């Protein structure tokens, strides 16, 4: 509860995660219970307006939402500077683990992650939270098998009964919708982002790959079939519609280009990647698929998660 | 997880500019004046009454932990202010509130502020970060009184009148510790029982039946702890 008091000295930096926002993150055990933690800087010694309003946003975000699925900050620690925000410590990332190589995820592997994962969205969609920023690096999954949603920096909240800012995925997760200029979008850009990672736990690579929103649209278009009004009678509201149009109208060829996954898979991942976003599957009806039905996580095992990198 | 923000009366009695041997007249003075601070430079700046409320609620929880005699109530007025519209999402630059503090304070008013009000009010930051615990996310009583007034049905007239007689009450009861007493919920619904008294309205006339009006808005409020909050707002036009 009370947060901000303890010092950094109670920790020992192992090594350097990553780097986010804010800062690095860094790797530390606790000198008192042993417990591994991953440390955010968050520097307010040179910053021109005090404490970042960006960690300022994702600090309030992370202490409304509870859940096995979200990542759980545990304190906020200072040195005697700077301040560190401190999160139970996870083992892996699955961008990492697909670059790697070293692993392969099994249909029993893929429909635990992918429960976890939905379970953990829905909870942050039933209390109106965006997260924006879902992909594969920000999917976190431990030894034991458990699985986590994290960095909740650009999460915001939804009206449920207002407009956002438009560019805000990764563009190998965005949604068709952002790419054509929506700004007053839906939770429905977070499924498709799970869409994109469904299929790329099948493939070790994203589906998506392109790195101009242009190039990604006819991409998704290739798949998918071409955004028309046939299919998603608002195309014609998007802003970017006429001037950012694929070569031609494909088809949708999903149900074969990935015919090699299992039917029920299949069907979601359809059901995910559906171009209308109005027609497109809720987090809740996700894990309602005759892929997650059912599937019960106690009655599964972990997977062949190595433990050393040439890092 | 989540801290416990409400003292006693007792509690209030003992906070760390009593024990360093300040009257609570001048303590209640100096939150007067700190909190009438936040707000006048708030306004100034067209900021939103969350806005000001937060940078007023941080204020009277920071000095439940630290006394007025070692930290100067404008500078963390500012600092207070200055954090909560990252907070409340209406951020406003450092340098503004400070020169808009300059512009309504005195030569030794404004002399808390040092040579460098600017890093004085930056340095002051981390010490409110911590002592609220980073517990940034605060309701205030605004959202229940425009709540609760939405399910009054009758006069139009008489209704917006009680609401807007309620509005002021919540502007006066910043400038107490009722933040530190009582939840915006039992504030708002106070401010509505005071402001129907004042204009001789019968609220439950509005309701269901008839009775305790305020027992389908919130929990077991003993009508004692409405007049209590009603006599620390008249209090201050004494
Ligand atoms: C020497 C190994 C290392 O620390 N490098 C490292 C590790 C990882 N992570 C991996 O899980 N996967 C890499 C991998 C893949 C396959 C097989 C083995 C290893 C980390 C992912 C994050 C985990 N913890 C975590 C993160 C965030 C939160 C929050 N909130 C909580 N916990 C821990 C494991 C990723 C990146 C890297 N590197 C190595 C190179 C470094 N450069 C050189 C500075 C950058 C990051
Ligand atoms: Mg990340």
């Amino acid at each position: 509860s009370d947060w901000g008091k303890r010092c950094v000295d109670k920790f020992d930096i192992i090594g350097i995660i990553g780097e986010g926002t804010y800062g690095q993150v860094y790797k530390a055990k606790d000198k008192d219970t042993g417990e591994l933690v991953a440390l955010k800087k968050v520097r307010l010694d040179n910053e021109k307006e005090g404490f970042p309003i960006t960690a300022i946003r994702e600090i309030k975000i992370l202490r409304q939402l509870i859940h096995r699925s979200v990542v759980n900050m545990k304190e906020i620690v200072t040195d005697k500077g700077a301040f560190y925000l401190v999160f139970e410590y996870m083992d892996h990332d699955l961008m990492g683990l697909l670059e790697s190589g070293l692993v392969h995820f099994s249909e029993d592997h893929i429909k635990s992650f992918m429960k976890q994962l939905m379970e953990g969205l829905e909870y942050c969609h039933k209390k109106n939270f965006l997260h924006r920023d879902i992909k594969c690096s920000n999917i976190l999954l431990n030894n034991s098998g458990q699985i986590k949603l994290a960095d909740f920096g650009l999460a915001r909240l939804y009206n449920s009964e207002r407009p956002y800012t438009n560019k805000v995925i990764t563009l190998w997760y965005r949604p068709p919708e952002l790419l054509l200029g929506e700004e007053r979008y839906t939770p429905a850009i977070d499924v498709w982002s799970c869409g994109c990672i469904l299929g790329e736990l099948f493939t070790k690579k994203p589906i998506f790959q392109a790195n101009l929103e242009l190039a990604q649209l006819e991409l998704i278009s290739r798949l998918c079939g071409s955004p028309c009004p046939a299919v998603w009678p608002d195309v014609i509201k998007l802003p970017y519609f006429n001037t950012m149009k694929p070569k031609k109208q494909y088809r949708r060829r999903l149900r074969e280009e990935f015919s090699f996954i299992p039917s029920a898979a299949l069907d979601l991942l359809d059901h995910m990647l559906t171009l209308d976003p109005s027609k497109r599957c809720t987090a809740e009806q996700t894990l309602q698929s005759d892929f997650l039905k059912d599937v019960e996580l106690s009655k599964m095992a972990p997977p062949d998660l190595p433990h050393w990198q040439d890092c | 997880t989540k801290p416990c923000w409400y003292w006693d009366k007792k509690d209030l009695a003992h906070t760390p500019s009593q024990l360093e041997g300040l009257d609570p007249a001048t303590e209640a003075r100096y939150r007067r004046e700190g909190a009438r601070f936040i707000f006048d430079v708030g306004t100034r700046l067209g900021l939103h009454y969350d806005t000001l409320a937060t940078g007023i609620i941080y204020f009277h929880r920071f000095y439940m932990f630290h006394s007025f005699k070692q930290f100067p109530r404008y500078v963390t007025g500012a600092c207070c202010l200055f954090l909560a519209g990252k907070v409340e999402e209406t951020p406003k630059k450092c340098k503004d509130i400070i020169k808009t503090a300059r512009s309504l304070l005195n030569d030794v008013q404004f002399g808390q502020f040092g040579d460098d009000p600017k890093e004085e009010v930056m340095v002051l930051e981390r010490i409110l970060l911590q002592t609220i615990k980073f517990d940034l996310q605060v309701e205030h009583p605004y959202q229940f009184l425009l709540k609760y007034a939405k399910q009054l049905k009758g006069d139009k007239n008489k209704i917006q009148k009680l609401v807007q007689m309620a509005w002021t009450f919540v502007n006066d009861s910043l400038c107490t510790t009722l933040s530190l007493q009582w939840e915006p919920e039992i504030i708002a619904v106070a401010v509505m029982y005071l402001a129907g008294r004042l204009c001789k309205f019968e609220i439950q006339e509005w309701t269901s039946k008839p009775r305790r009006w305020w027992e389908q808005f919130v929990q077991d409020v003993p009508v004692d702890v409405l007049e209590d909050i009603c006599h620390q707002i008249l209090d201050l036009y004494s």
